[PDB]
């Protein structure tokens, strides 16, 4: 039943007593349910240290993975160009996953194309797909360039995307001078930072490595800006600000925030912004480039000091007081710009925060997780912070990655009780939360279910989620935020500091029994 | 909009593609006439997509892992292959349950062998048999394990049949193997009829000589209802409240048991046709249980389908019936009278999956307003059938629509609003033309039922009336 | 009892079973406290229709108000000014609660002084406290301008500001040249906002009065801009960040923005930034003079129009879209310029998100109160976003302000449902909250035991409380924030569906219970 | 520091004033000397306040509405004059106390007659009575009223007494006029007083011809602790675990009924002295009832504490002392064995009110720290007396302290942290130097007792040690 003027949607709805009946019915007639006595035993094993180590020996079963797979970010990579229309050969299904993925983070269009590659490929190859996909692609979107990578069926059946675009130029599906730069992304290798990085690499050998002939070191006077698989608009906009305020020279390569944020004025805009091709083309005559995230950068590492001859300096991801002010350092010897007075004022106005708000945040204990240069540098931020990170995770994080954070953790005191996770996921995650419970989780929209989890077994167990990484699907516009740079650390102190006033004043709220504590000032 | 104009309007968007594309999109593309009733005359569908062009459709994995088996809310289903598949389909369809998750009942988790290189070079098969044996473990209370496979496992050679039989036999456990890789078919469809036959070759016949489960005459099943905000359970409570015991819902809140009741029944009631017609013929065939097509969107057809589904038994459910139809009259008259007033005359354009594309109309027009376009990703004929007798004439119709098709067929028909899924919303959005999902229902819903034409109503109304709408233009421009 | 590695304070400390023994014994053995059972029937009836008509038949009783006194708002006015220091004359305790007040609310230091008069000024005056208290000040301090208000003892005996200042300059106390202005601040008129009008035109006199015979209106091609009380940060930066993208010459007359801002960086700085004495002598040689804020400016609008022949455009706060609308057409219309493509780019990007969150919003019902132009501007967004403001209370509103809000809900269906009230107070609120409860507060942080009150009668009944406004005490840094403008606009909408999102997300968190509606995807 | 550079510090210091605040000033500033013990011979106090100068002083109403009524839990008290000083002391303060707010307990609430420019005309007492029928009404639970006056009721010639005295008696109700304006006295100080003096005037004596009280030897009042984040809690638990009984809480978590009983008890316990000490003197005075000075700050003083107190009662109070003081050792000693190593040798600069500036410092000093300056608001000699013997040879000691003062002797002594108020808190980050709230706790305590030696150790430690405090210089500078 509704009552017109107050319509109930499933929540409350199915709270209503003969929508209760019927559930209990079905429940008891059909489906053959365990006894909720059985139900809660279970549910109390799966929080205890017996069930953990068997949880952690592990090793063919994944539950809630923290990582995606490779094209996922090839198509974010091409989306950061110039009227690039990212292209992934082999099957469609793959496509309206990564589409719709990225619609829901961004609460935006994404345009991303399929060859449609079916089951009879695996007699014949997908080379046809390929000439009449890229002749209907350029016709129909009208992209000045299209950025190929692959699914897992053509990885296996291994079609040669070289001799397929070639064969498509030769036999005039498209003009031989159309751009279209590939990379090979097979899904079961790395994740989905692995793709951005084998897609750049392929762009910008693409444009550049038969024409190093006539480049110079340095001749553009510019420096090179690298930002790897990036889904917070305000991380691209702050590192063009801060540059822009240093009067520093730069290319930023992949720069996706014009196409992730067009306005709503009756016009859709399949294209916005993004990296020009003359800027890949131009990029061996930087002074140096400067990778962002240079843990999922290694291939485009070795070809840009192999083949451009840069030297990519050894910076951190610009996270925090300290990496951020490396950057800024960094860039300020290789441009020869000074650090100009509005730069060193906003880092005041970051330390004035953390004087601030220091003493409710100091001891404080998290659990977090997502791609491993983000997860090092909140670890970071963390310790400057006083804080404690307890349970790092890392699904698609490596050995060499997780020696790094562990010795970042054991140079500082807050870092004692910490341990690094590689390889295991947010199933994993849920016993340490339990067995070892931290204050907070700091992660994406998949730790509700571990908060939800944790609340089942009460109140005083329950560890709120803070949500920072992605995908973010259930609060809007989050996308918007900014975690770089000195604006980056104000956005998430401020986000940490009042996690915590928020859950104390949930906490002091119980008139007559915790309000005493439930201050007007904090 | 005249025949005339509509053709000549398809002609005008099919002049940008090559010849090739230009001939096949033709054949999909079509203006509804009722002297043509068999759509095998005007329109072809369940074909390949052009390569290329933007088609908003999935694959045979999301058909038979997103609504087949995923919903079954007891049993583990495995996303075989790499990590891809199962995450960006985790939770992103909201087939409602009640259970206990990650203890009794686990629809939002993501269960996956996260296949890596050394698993494409040596086969997955030993990997899964290990993965099946950490399930057990760690889950106790699962009733079943479905292995639902992407697009790998066929291409290496793998055998799921073999490790499920061993392993099933070796725990005593029902393990389903489902060959759904998307590189089968050429949609979401072939994963429904793959799924179906999955539930027919290792569940459905479980119970087939048991007489332990005590059945009566009003027994029924709901096939194909995936309970999207609950769709199915505000059916189901009218279906009860008629009389009738609702053995069996397929998939949406479904568990285990119930599919291997369901050969018990009396009568299925097909709601989506297009997923689970597979299963209900075999159920006829081999149980003789008849099976009909209903529809519980909006008053009208919901009347339609509890007087049709009523007639099939005897006087005391037709006597339950009217009652059930005389409690919610006042109900759905109280909507009518608030909301179509604020909608009446408004244009809808639909682009869904494989029924809803015809199945919302009637909701629509007891809301005043007319569906003047409509299209589906992956039905066949025997859905364009259905779906003339539904569309007014000279509407327009397209299977498979590609991206361009769409936005540009919208800008000459000027629709109201738009009906269709996440990766169109955007777009039509920042057109200025009001948008609402008719997938996942806005994060909104149920939608069926009388309950759930409420919400309906009071959805299209907000959206199609919102103040938003009125401000795209700068004053200045 | 405390354990040393994992002390415990307050809370939770006193919910240890010793503590709440000795608790209990307390109130039995000595507190004489009414029984449990009248406590709760009286509570009880306080959230009843018969109590509210009690409550709103006060005449005399004022309960938890929402205002405070003029010379707060003087003080902020003169912050806003180049090395100037804020000078109370009066008492000193009230300097103490207006430093602290802002202390708490912008977490900085708060330069003011007073001149500390006693019980025996009441006989004659305080004369000598202004002598030597300027002349200590000056000294001491070493500011540029020293600006006077008053507290009410001061008020009430009859001190003439003029005089005093005359003939401490006179005699010697200071330099004749020294600016002083003044303005009388009585406690018992109007509130904080109207002392920030009364401190601004005492400033505007000080320079301009004398000097008029020499001004040609727009012959400096600038705009003045006057912000009126304002403790957002980002609203003085985001008025700043328009004009400037504009390329509008401007003078932002009060521009306390740096001195509220000041980094941590080793040193500490009395005074930063603010508005030059140039400024203001040259102020009527602008085009004209926008008041952002023209609900407490009317005495600054008389002297602006009377005496610098300024024609002030009719615009409302620039709060929500259409309001931001007009003042940017409004501003390009004096000075000329037209409005650039990054300001309509960033218009769209608002109304997108508008149109992204709307169906969460749609029908939410609000309950607001804060200062008359900040509440119009809220309620203003509020109706485009399709929310409803049905509870409206403004303590230091008036009959005019109230008509002209009541206009803009009668102009839009979403005001079916609004009253609004001035001169009441927070437990005035408090009853509305109960007999006709709103889903969510918009307020200050005296809203918190508002919350507290309604979640004691259940969980279905609490309101929980979204703060904006003025003072924010018990969450941190929020004072940067932005209520202004396109960003404004934005940040509010983000609060909004965000908090409607986390209170869904709480109500769906109960393990087969309500766990069927907590989605992954919002 | 030495002697002779300390004394140079503050001739340098007062240099720019000009000549008749500077004469002033240096009489209020001080080194400490061990063969001066009576400061009447080496500092001022308790003296107007130089006008200009940014004394951190606030005004009476602040000490009577502030510490003495305020806290006391079942009554209202009523803010009477103008919205601002109610305003900005609502819930400024951190006295804790159990109850039900709006209902029976009224603490953090603001009631105010918010005065308006025809009550400086016509007088408020006529509001004032209207007023109290309107609280009676809507607070029906409350158990007395008190009239907090602000500046202009003494101004205007209203007469608050009589209203107190005419609705009192209508009403059967204790109704308490203070006539604490902050024009009376040069500080909080005088507010006390007055607050004392209308305590004993219209409340203390309301049980004088009762008898009905039970008695023991061992009922003690804790007099002047607030209650700042549960501080007389934490040391009403010792107490009572030494074998006494708390009868009464003066103000914090107090209530009426506790103060009315209070003439009833065999000791004072006085805790604040500067504020509290009027009515103990009174209360032996009229009643006979022996006061005595205690101190619960850190372990050293607790104890010592807890044996004087003990000692004026028999023999098995004693022994219990022995006891508790045996349970908490461990726990202290622990705290001690973690906290006194990370603060050892570190040097604080104190200036808080009228108490904690001398009262901490064996806090501290069991912490290892030194105190290397402190000074008041608005002590009075009484205070400096007892402070020149808790303070270190040679240390400096403000009274009345000017921001540009403290500034100044913060620069040149370059304190490890400095323990002051909110007015002060953020001058001294910005400058790197530690700094804890010694008024509010830091929202942050109890720091009273055994449990609160705990809390102030860590907080002391979190904050002195915090990594924030090497980052001020950016590396390029
Ligand atoms: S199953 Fe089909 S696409 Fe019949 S794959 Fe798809 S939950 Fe659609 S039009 Mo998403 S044939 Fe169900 C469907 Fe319809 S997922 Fe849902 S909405 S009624
Ligand atoms: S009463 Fe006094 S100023 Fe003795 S007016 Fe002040 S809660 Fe201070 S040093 Mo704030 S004489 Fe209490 C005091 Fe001390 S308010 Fe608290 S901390 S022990
Ligand atoms: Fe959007
Ligand atoms: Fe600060
Ligand atoms: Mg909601």
């Amino acid at each position: 039943s509704q009552q017109v003027d107050k319509i109930k949607a499933s929540y409350p709805l199915f709270l209503d007593q003969d929508y209760k009946d019927m559930l209990a019915k079905k429940r008891d007639g059909f489906e053959e349910k365990y006894p909720q006595d059985k139900i809660d035993e279970v549910f109390q094993w799966t929080t205890t240290k017996e069930y953990q180590e068997l949880n952690f020996q592990r090793e063919a079963l994944t539950v809630n993975p923290a990582k995606a797979c490779q094209p996922l970010g090839a198509v974010l990579c091409a989306l950061g160009f110039e009227k690039t229309m990212p292209y992934v050969h082999g099957s469609q299904g793959c496509v309206a996953y990564f589409r719709s993925y990225f619609n829901r983070h961004f609460r935006e269009p994404v345009s991303c194309v399929s060859d449609s590659m079916t089951e009879d490929a695996a007699v014949f190859g997908g080379q046809q797909n390929m000439k009449d996909g890229l002749q209907n692609c350029k016709a129909t979107y009208k992209p000045d360039m299209i950025a190929v990578s692959t699914t897992c069926m053509a990885e296996v059946i291994g079609d040669d995307l070289n001799a397929f675009i070639n064969n498509s130029k030769k036999e005039g599906f498209i003009p031989d001078e159309f751009p279209v730069p590939f990379a090979h992304t097979p899904s079961f290798v790395g994740s989905h930072v692995t793709g951005w990085d084998n897609m750049f690499e392929g762009i910008a050998r693409y444009f550049t490595l038969k024409s190093m002939d006539d480049k110079v070191v340095g001749s553009n006077k510019k420096i090179n800006i690298v930002p790897g698989f990036e889904t917070y608009l305000g991380n691209f906009r702050v590192i063009k600000r801060m540059l822009s305020e240093m009067g520093v020279g730069y290319s930023l390569l992949s720069d996706p925030e014009e196409v992730l944020d067009t306005p709503a004025d009756g016009q859709f805009r399949m294209y916005a912004g993004g990296t020009t091709q003359e800027e890949m083309k131009d990029a061996p005559n930087a002074l140096n480039t400067v990778l962002l995230q240079p843990w999922h950068l290694e291939k485009t590492k070795k070809f840009v000091e192999g083949t451009w001859k840069h030297e990519v300096p050894k910076l951190n991801i610009p996270m925090g007081l300290d990496w951020t002010d490396e950057f800024l350092m960094k860039v300020s010897e290789i441009s020869g710009q000074p650090i100009p007075a509005s730069l060193t004022k906003e880092r005041g106005r970051l330390v004035d925060m953390m004087t601030d708000s220091h003493t409710w945040l100091h001891g404080k204990r998290f659990a977090l997780w997502g791609d491993p240069d983000f997860v090092m540098g909140l670890v970071k931020f963390l310790l400057e912070l006083g804080c404690e990170p307890v349970h790092i995770l890392c699904h698609n994080g490596n050995k060499r990655w997780k020696k790094a954070v562990d010795a970042i953790l054991a140079a500082s005191p807050y870092g004692k009780n910490a341990t690094v996770y590689i390889g295991k996921d947010l199933w994993h995650l849920r016993s340490l939360v339990f067995t070892d419970k931290p204050d907070f989780m700091i992660g994406n929209s998949y730790g509700k279910f571990i908060q939800r989890d944790t609340l089942h077994k009460g109140k005083e167990f329950e560890v709120p989620l803070i949500r920072i990484g992605f995908p973010i699907f259930d609060r809007h516009h989050l996308h918007r935020s900014t975690t770089l740079g000195y604006e980056g650390a104000m956005q998430i102190l401020t986000t940490l500091v009042n996690s915590i006033l928020e859950r104390l004043d949930e906490e002091t709220r119980g008139m007559q029994a915790t309000d005493y504590n439930h201050d007007l000032v904090r | 909009m005249s025949r005339e104009e509509v053709e000549s309007l398809i002609q005008e968007v099919l002049e940008v593609y090559p010849e090739k594309a230009r001939k096949d999109r033709n054949k999909h593309l079509a203006v509804n006439d009722p002297a043509v009733t068999q759509s095998k005359k005007c329109i072809i569908s369940n074909k390949k997509s052009q390569p290329g062009l933007m088609t908003i459709r999935g694959c045979a994995y999301a058909g038979s892992k997103g609504v087949v088996w995923g919903p079954i809310k007891d049993m583990i289903h495995i996303s075989h292959g790499p990590v891809g598949c199962g995450q960006y389909s985790r939770a992103g369809q909201r087939n409602y349950y009640i259970g206990t998750t990650g203890v009794n009942a686990f629809v939002t988790m993501n269960f996956t062998s996260d296949f890596q290189e050394k698993d494409i070079v040596f086969g997955g098969d030993k990997k899964l048999a290990k993965l099946i044996d950490e399930v057990e473990t760690l889950f106790p209370l699962n009733k079943g394990i479905s292995v639902q496979s992407e697009c790998p496992i066929g291409l290496i050679g793998d055998d799921i049949e073999s490790v499920s039989k061993v392993k099933g036999a070796e725990l005593s456990k029902t393990i389903v193997p489902v060959r759904c890789e998307g590189f089968r078919g050429v949609s979401q469809s072939l994963g429904h009829h793959i799924a179906n036959d999955a539930v027919r070759d290792w569940v459905l016949g479980k119970r087939d000589e048991d007489t332990t489960f005590a059945s009566t005459p009003y027994d029924v099943a709901i096939i194909g209802d995936y309970n999207i905000g609950g769709d199915a359970w505000s059916s189901r409570i009218l279906l009860e409240e008629m009389g009738l015991r609702c053995v069996a819902q397929w998939s949406g809140d479904g568990s285990i048991s119930e599919i291997e009741l369901t050969p018990k029944v009396k009568l299925n009631l097909v709601h989506c046709y297009r997923s689970m017609n597979y299963i209900s013929r075999h159920m006829e065939e081999k149980y003789g249980i008849p099976w009909m097509e209903y529809n519980f969107f909006g008053p009208t057809k919901t009347i339609e389908s509890l007087r049709a589904i009523a007639a099939k038994f005897d006087e005391s459910i037709q006597k339950k019936c009217e009652e059930v139809i005389a409690k919610y009259k006042p109900e759905w008259e109280a909507v009518v009278a608030k909301y179509r007033p604020r909608l009446e005359g408004k244009r809808v354009m639909l682009y869904i999956g494989g029924l809803r594309p015809r199945h919302v109309i009637g909701a629509y027009e007891d809301l005043g307003m007319e569906v003047v376009g409509t299209g589906y990703e992956f039905a066949h004929n025997d859905d364009y059938d259905r779906t003339m007798k539904e569309m007014g004439d000279s509407t327009l119709l397209y299977d498979d629509v590609t991206g361009y098709e769409f936005e540009e067929f919208v800008k000459r028909i000027k629709p109201d609003l738009i009906g269709s899924g996440i990766k169109e919303k955007f777009i039509f959005q920042k057109m200025g033309i009001p948008f609402r999902e008719m997938h996942s229902w806005d994060y909104s819903g149920p939608y069926h039922g009388f309950d759930g034409f409420a919400i309906f109503a009071r959805d299209m109304d907000m959206t199609l009336n919102n103040p938003c709408w009125k401000k795209l233009q700068a004053p200045w421009e």
